[PDB]
């Protein structure tokens, strides 16, 4: 009965943890593009 | 006969000397009922 009761807590942590995961992958994705400009951006001043 | 204030106040400490409370409290956090908007 105990863990009947503990349910619509932890229902409620897992769900947040799965929103802030959501954000660390559209993370990578910003880091992963901004490192790619990064890399294009040093072949440039190379140019220069 | 009748029933005076004093008969009445020990009646009500011994009928409610009985009966427990958890129970009814624990009935009502059943999976049944839990949540409740």
């Amino acid at each position: 009965d105990s863990i009947s009761y503990s349910n619509f807590s932890v229902a409620e942590n897992f769900q947040k943890m799965k929103d802030y995961y959501k954000e660390i992958e559209k993370l990578k994705i910003k880091i992963l593009q901004l490192i790619e400009a990064i890399k294009k951006y040093q072949q440039h001043v190379e140019e220069l | 006969f009748r029933l005076y204030w004093d008969d009445l106040k020990r009646k009500l400490s011994e009928k409610l000397d009985s009966t427990d409370f958890t129970s009814t409290i624990k009935l009502l956090n059943e999976n049944s009922y839990v949540p409740r908007e």
